[PDB]
């Protein structure tokens, strides 16, 4: 039984006021769209979100133009194809959950829009799950078509090994190391479930300094006003 | 001709309630948690309204609406996490306030104490209603378990669960009625808080020493306004740290998964501020006994004025009772932790002992200790 | 009313309170421009137009 | 003392007190925003979107 | 309960000074630190034990859970 | 007094900054969200639309026809009078650049979509209740009460024309 | 020993409010409407709660949810039509109350009068906002027109309509924010009504004669409870007549149609209680002047305490003022009828003339008639 | 796949056209209004619709 608690990796964003690596965010969106998007969905995160965080405006426009998404009723009422735009959400795999479950043996690939914020462990858990596939030990022979992942609850996951070495050619020129790919996709997922991380830490900085000023001054005002009470020399002169 | 502060109708009430109200001169910081609570209401109500302007209560789109709030609305995540962590701080301040009232003997104010118990029940139900609204896995399943808990009532029990819970399971009707009640209740809380202050005012306030402070009353406005302002700013510090560095620190990650009636999460726990009752529910094996013990865990507060045997209202000069009170607090944290953990061998017995010790302190140990100290002080 | 406010000492009070009320008006105008971030006014002032 | 001049000029009248507070807010918002943003970008150099658009 | 029907007091004199003449922090550290140390000495004797026994209970429960959840040789 | 009130002044300016930076957050929160900004008010069209065509797109919540009004139909629109029109609207205010016409795609009678290159006059025809429309965007007569609505389009960079 | 009625704080407040409060004996039925309003408030709020328990604010479910309430929900149609006709009856009572205040010089209670004007404003806003919630053709289209009226405001005005709409036009964001504000506002109305009652209770009500009735005052509980009971029963008689026999009488049938933004309705009109000020808006050609006249048509109530010049507070002894008041009432009826009708000949001229006559009577004819009134009585 | 099954009491009334645009394109571009609320939506009620049909 038991379960591996994901080791606390030294993420660049793990700092109290340290942000995400936006280049890593772009390289992690690339791996998502290349291998992850073939079976997983991101729903809420749309092509418009990528503008200003990982991709520029025209790059995101081209990215949305590459994929064809399904648009509403035709002039005859036919449900037709159409090139994607920024307003469009991330295109999804097999349309209904039943088809996704049937195609992928009997398991539903969860949406990654919140997967790094819905699992106890977050980025550490996701990174360990991806780079943790190991040969099953003695006496724990699993099904056919199943794969032993110690970090997965139940130690029996339904993934064909997602990230293997030299799978995707990064546009920047970074090597296709399995660790590099896993780190990039993990950072992308952390951005995906927390699309305010940069601005949240900015507000944290501003609030910290603002009230590092405010507390001493408000306390000084309180002591200034209360100082009359805290210096009342009393007396008692009964006859 | 005459001062408007003490002649205008509304201004007279404001003046004699907050400006020129004679308050004890030596109230500690623990009393300040009163004002914070009220602030923790307003600060959280204003946020709560702004989510209501982007949250659709339909089950098929509640979670997507919440994600749209956190992802699309201008500064929506600020409002959402401020709301959640403000509820958490509201419960922190409520527990601290009840601890202050129990400690310094304020529970001898009777009407204010019972009104406070009713306020506690109302807000404690309101938070449970609010947790369901995002329609996450924990939201749906915790609502299922907590509502099914009511089925232990004899005879009419199931029928009541047929009525409150909408029949069926936790489904479309349940979400809408939970939203409506979640919206209406805090205004009732506001009215009851106004009644709470109204009952508090003619008695004054209980100073830490427990003695009457009628010989040292000072005006409220010059001193306690700025004192509660500083306290509210400290509460802002804690709330903003929570909201802005670890937004989901006091929360279950699985809530960020859309509710699915086809999969029970590995752990089914309510929010952190409910576990102190949840563990009690697990203490008694019987379902009906669990309901009664869980309700009595909060109903025991109104019995405190009756169970006061010490000749001193306060607790500053009662060291043996002080040890008992701190044992009670430690038992509360132990119960919370036990409720957090699942039901195996190491936790069942600890939870049972913690609940027994809780009740034994409140109804048995504290009055006997007070009598012992009265004897030990030649009275 | 009309005539009862039309007195010499009343205009004396008006003259006395013109500075304080007039520059309370300036306080309010500056506060409004500040709160709304009125680019029509804030553009001309130095060291703040950089925010745009 | 300079503080004496401050009280005599800007602080005696509560209305000019409000004016001083308002102008102080005018300058202080911009100063704090610029300083905090500069600190933020200094800590995370080569990580924010502002530090990477040069390539694209 | 407004000021005036509060209590009856006789031969009590209270001296107070303007807030603009007293320093807001009269001997802040040099006098506060001994007082805080005295308050801690007074209260810790009755405050600490119930909280520390919670810590041993918590550690005991955690190790008991982990050892009972482990496999036994059989 | 100067020092004691300087403390208060600095406290007050800090509180004012915080109060603005909170109330502005709330006010902008009630303002228009990002999705409507990035889904509705962006209507760039490439000049791929050739002369004499009406490829229509469903933007905001209504379709819109991008007419490539050629010289011929331009001079029919010029020749057609203004006064006897039900709601007189000359082609000048109807459309800025003669070669391209931007107008909504919901006939004002009861809705539907007017099919193009029909309606006796030539431009548009709503077949629901047979309302023929003026080619310039107006209506000469018919069941429809008033002319087709014209949006706040902009003609900048004719190759890439944006509709508001 | 002392009376719990007048020693317990809550009971003391209730006693001084409507148990032992002195009241004029000659109070006619025209004052009963006051209590009726309170009843018509509570009977509204409760019903609203139940409606909020089966309403999903969204442009894809609002009409469907309302239909589901009407048909499927056990006794849901009765709640829905109860709500609609209760809002209509609330406005009937509000208009009758304002007429009573004008007639008997009740605006001499300046604070109560101003608080009443604020309450009236809030009620109009609440009803306008609530009529959007069913999301019918009339709801959406009327909302578009009314909110777009704010575009006439100079400078900021256009941005405001983008702010209120939550975007470029009335859409789902507007619907949900309207739902949230429609929820919150009635409790603000309740608080303002409590303040309005406090101000009135300070000085006491005014009898139809206008002379002070301090010499002849009767206790409120023995008499003016059962009379208000009878008034509320009569109001219920009318209201259930409307609900149970002609449910969609005042409401436009076009609401029972999904809100399609591709088809303008034949005539866009607000409720019967909104048609008078909307007709005033129609009368003025200028857009900004139209909004100014619209807001002034209600704000003019605040000017009434200043415009009174007759030495008699009430109107029982001022027959010329009575004729002028009835001319004003007929003018308001004409405004409502014109607002119902389209802006064509001769409705344009009739609406314009009646709009001028409204302000002309309120500002000019009444004070000049009062001067002639005083001159006719040696004083 | 979307499978077809015999209708039951739970189901609402069948919709003759899959989507509204299909209905308009099928008939003439006009949309047959929903008959659920048609009587309560037209000024005149049943007397209207009857008068139309005859
Ligand atoms: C160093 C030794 C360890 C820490 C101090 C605690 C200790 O050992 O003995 C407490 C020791 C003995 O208690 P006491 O002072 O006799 O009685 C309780 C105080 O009156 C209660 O406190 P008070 O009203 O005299 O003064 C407020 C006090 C403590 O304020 C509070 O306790 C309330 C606000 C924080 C509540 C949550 C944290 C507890 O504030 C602080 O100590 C620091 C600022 C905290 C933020 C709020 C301002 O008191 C102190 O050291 C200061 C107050 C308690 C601090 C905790
Ligand atoms: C829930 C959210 C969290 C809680 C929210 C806040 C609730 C409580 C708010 C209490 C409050 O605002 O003021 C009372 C509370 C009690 O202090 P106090 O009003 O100066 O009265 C002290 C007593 O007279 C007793 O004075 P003493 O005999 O300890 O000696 C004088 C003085 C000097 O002693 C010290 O300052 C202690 C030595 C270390 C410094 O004591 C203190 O300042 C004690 C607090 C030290 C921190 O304020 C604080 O605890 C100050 C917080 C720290 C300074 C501001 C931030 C930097
Ligand atoms: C003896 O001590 C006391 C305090 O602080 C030590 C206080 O703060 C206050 C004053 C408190 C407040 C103004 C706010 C806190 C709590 C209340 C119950 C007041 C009423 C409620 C609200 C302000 C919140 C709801 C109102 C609105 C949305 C009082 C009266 C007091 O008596
Ligand atoms: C969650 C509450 C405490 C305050 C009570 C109300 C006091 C008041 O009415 O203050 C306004 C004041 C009224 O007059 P006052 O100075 O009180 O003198 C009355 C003499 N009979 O007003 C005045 O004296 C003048 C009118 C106000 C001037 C304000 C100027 C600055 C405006 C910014
Ligand atoms: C951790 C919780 C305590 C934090 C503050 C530090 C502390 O232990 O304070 C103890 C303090 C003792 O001071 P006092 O009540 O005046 O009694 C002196 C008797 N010689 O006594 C107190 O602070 C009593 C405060 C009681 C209410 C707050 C604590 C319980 C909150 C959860 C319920
Ligand atoms: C109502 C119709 C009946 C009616 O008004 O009867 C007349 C009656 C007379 O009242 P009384 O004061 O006895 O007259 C003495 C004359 N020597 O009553 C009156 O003349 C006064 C009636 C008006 C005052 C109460 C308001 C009732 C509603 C009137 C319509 C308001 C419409 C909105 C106005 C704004
Ligand atoms: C060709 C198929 C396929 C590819 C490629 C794939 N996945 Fe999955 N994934 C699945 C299936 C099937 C499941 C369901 C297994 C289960 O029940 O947990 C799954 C489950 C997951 C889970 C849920 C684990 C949990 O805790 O329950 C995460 C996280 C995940 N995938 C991330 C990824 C990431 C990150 C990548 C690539 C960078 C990836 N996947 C590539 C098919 C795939
Ligand atoms: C007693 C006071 C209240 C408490 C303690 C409270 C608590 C909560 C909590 C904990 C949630 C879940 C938040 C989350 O899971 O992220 C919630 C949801 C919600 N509450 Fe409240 N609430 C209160 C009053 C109100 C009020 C007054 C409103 C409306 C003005 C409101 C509107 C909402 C809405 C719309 C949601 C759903 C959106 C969300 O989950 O954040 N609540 N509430
Ligand atoms: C809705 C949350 C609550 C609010 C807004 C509230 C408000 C207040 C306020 C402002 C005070 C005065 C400050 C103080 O003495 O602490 C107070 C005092 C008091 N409250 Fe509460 N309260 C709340 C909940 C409770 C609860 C749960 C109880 C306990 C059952 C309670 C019982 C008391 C008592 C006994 C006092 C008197 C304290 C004293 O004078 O020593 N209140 N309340
Ligand atoms: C001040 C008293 C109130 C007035 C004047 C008022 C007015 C209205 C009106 C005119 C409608 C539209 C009725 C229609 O569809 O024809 C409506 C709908 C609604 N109101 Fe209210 N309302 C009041 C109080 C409340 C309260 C307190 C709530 C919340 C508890 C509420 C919730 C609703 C809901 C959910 C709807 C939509 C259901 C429907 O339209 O039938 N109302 N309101
Ligand atoms: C929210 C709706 C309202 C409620 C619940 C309400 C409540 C009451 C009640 C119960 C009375 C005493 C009975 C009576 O004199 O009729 C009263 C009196 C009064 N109300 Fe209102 N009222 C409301 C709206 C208004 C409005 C719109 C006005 C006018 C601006 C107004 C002005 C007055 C006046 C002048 C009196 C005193 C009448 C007299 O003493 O003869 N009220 N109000
Ligand atoms: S809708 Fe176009 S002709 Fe009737």
């Amino acid at each position: 039984d038991l379960e591996l608690h994901a080791p606390s990796y030294p993420w660049s964003h793990r700092g109290l006021l340290s942000s995400l690596d936006h280049t890593s965010i772009r390289r992690g969106f690339q791996v998502y769209k290349q291998v992850c998007s073939s079976c997983h969905s991101m729903d809420y995160v749309a092509y418009r979100h990528l503008v200003g965080v990982c991709y520029t405006e025209e790059e995101a426009k081209a990215l949305a133009e590459e994929v064809e998404v399904q648009d509403g009723p035709n002039e005859d009422g036919e449900m037709f194809m159409r090139p994607g735009k920024l307003s469009d959400y991330f295109p999804k795999p097999y349309p209904n959950p039943e088809a996704a479950r049937a195609a992928n043996n009997g398991a539903l690939p969860p949406d990654l829009s919140y997967i790094v914020r819905a699992r106890h462990g977050g980025e550490d858990y996701v990174f360990s799950l991806l780079t943790g596939y190991c040969e099953p030990p003695t006496g724990v022979s699993l099904r056919e078509g199943l794969y032993f992942n110690p970090y997965f609850p139940g130690q029996a996951i339904a993934m064909a090994p997602p990230i293997y070495n030299e799978v995707l050619e990064f546009d920047d020129g970074t090597p296709a190391t399995m660790s590099q790919v896993a780190k990039d996709v993990c950072t992308f997922l952390r951005w995906a479930s927390e699309p305010e991380h940069d601005h949240r830490k900015r507000m944290g900085l501003k609030m910290l300094m603002m009230m590092g000023l405010l507390l001493p001054l408000v306390y000084a005002m309180k002591r200034h006003k209360w100082s009359v009470l805290k210096s009342r020399k009393l007396a008692y002169r009964p006859p | 001709m005459t001062n408007i502060r003490k002649s205008h109708p509304l201004m007279k009430i404001i003046n004699n309630a907050f400006i020129d109200l004679p308050a004890p001169s030596n109230i500690s910081s623990w009393w300040n948690f009163g004002s914070l609570l009220g602030i923790c209401l307003i600060l959280q109500i204003l946020t709560g309204l702004f989510l209501a302007m982007h949250y659709t209560s339909d089950t098929t789109t509640a979670f997507s609406s919440v994600t749209h709030i956190c992802r699309d609305v201008n500064y929506g995540w600020v409002i959402r996490y401020l709301h959640a962590n403000g509820a958490s701080m509201f419960f922190i301040c409520l527990f601290i306030h009840v601890g202050r009232g129990l400690y310094y003997g304020s529970y001898m104010f009777l009407e204010t104490w019972n009104i406070g118990v009713v306020l506690l029940f109302t807000v404690m139900a309101t938070a449970f209603m609010g947790y369901v609204l995002p329609w996450g896995q924990m939201s749906f399943w915790g609502a299922t378990v907590i509502t099914n808990l009511l089925s232990a009532i004899p005879y009419i029990g199931t029928d009541l669960v047929e009525w409150i819970w909408g029949g069926f399971s936790v489904d479309k009707a349940t979400l809408t009625r939970f939203f409506a009640f979640h919206f209406i209740l805090p205004f009732i809380i506001t009215a009851l808080a106004a009644v709470h202050l109204l009952f508090l005012h003619e008695t004054g306030s209980n100073n830490p020493t427990g003695i009457s402070s009628d010989m040292d009353k000072i005006p409220f406005h010059p001193y306690y306004t700025i004192k509660d302002i500083l306290g509210a700013l400290f509460m802002m510090l804690i709330l903003l740290i929570l909201v802005l560095f670890s937004p989901d620190l006091l929360g279950d990650p699985d809530n960020y998964t859309p509710a699915n009636p086809l999969n029970t999460p590995p752990h089914i726990k309510p929010e952190w501020y409910f576990l102190f009752a949840y563990a009690i529910l697990r203490s008694i094996p019987n379902k009906l006994g669990g309901v009664l013990a869980l309700v009595a865990s909060i109903l025991i507060l109104i019995l405190m004025p009756m169970l006061h045997t010490s000749k001193q209202r306060s607790m500053m000069f009662r060291p043996l009772s002080q040890c008992l009170f701190w044992m009670l607090v430690a038992d509360l944290i132990t119960l919370t932790w036990i409720g957090g953990q699942p039901v195996e061998h190491p936790f069942i017995i600890i939870g049972q002992l913690a609940s027994i010790l809780y009740f034994l302190i409140i109804l048995v140990l504290m009055p006997i200790t007070s009598i012992i100290e009265n004897n030990l002080l030649k009275w | 009313m009309l005539s009862r406010f039309l007195g010499p000492r009343y205009r004396e009070l008006a003259r006395n309170w013109i500075p304080t009320a007039s520059m309370w008006g300036a306080v309010g105008a500056v506060g409004l421009v500040w709160a709304t971030d009125w680019r029509l006014i804030l553009d001309w002032v130095p060291y703040i137009n950089g925010k745009f | 003392t300079l503080t004496a001049r401050l009280y005599s000029l800007l602080f005696r009248r509560t209305s000019t007190f409000a004016l001083t507070i308002a102008v102080g807010a005018l300058f202080f918002e911009r100063a704090f925003d610029q300083g905090a943003d500069a600190i933020y970008e200094h800590i995370n150099q080569g990580k924010l979107w502002k530090h990477i658009k040069h390539k694209y | 309960r407004e000021f005036g029907h509060l209590t009856r007091m006789r031969h009590v004199i209270t001296y107070s000074l303007s807030p603009f003449e007293q320093r807001a922090f009269p001997h802040y550290f040099t006098k506060g630190i001994p007082n805080v140390l005295r308050r801690t000495r007074a209260c810790i004797l009755r405050v600490a034990p119930p909280f520390v026994v919670f810590y041993l209970v918590y550690t005991w429960g955690t190790q008991e859970f982990e050892k009972s959840k482990r496999k036994n040789p059989a | 007094k100067g020092f004691s009130y300087l403390i208060t002044a600095t406290t007050t300016v800090g509180v004012a900054y915080a109060a603005k930076n909170a109330v502005s957050q709330f006010v902008s929160s009630m303002s228009a969200s990002a999705d409507v900004l990035a889904m509705s008010k962006i209507e760039i069209k490439l000049s791929d639309i050739p002369e004499g065509k009406n490829m229509a797109f469903k933007w905001r919540g209504k379709p819109l026809f991008v007419r490539h009004r050629t010289k011929k139909e331009i001079d029919q629109e010029a020749a057609v009078e203004v006064s006897q029109l039900r709601d007189p609207q000359h082609d000048l205010e109807r459309v800025k650049k003669p070669e391209w016409v931007i107008l909504i795609g919901v006939c004002t009678h009861l809705g539907c979509v007017p099919i193009a290159n029909a309606g006796d006059f030539g431009g548009y025809y709503c077949p629901c209740h047979g309302s023929h429309y003026d080619a310039s965007g107006r209506i000469r007569k018919g069941p429809a009460p008033l002319n087709l609505e014209v949006p706040t389009y902009e003609f900048t960079s004719d190759d890439l024309v944006i509709v508001g």
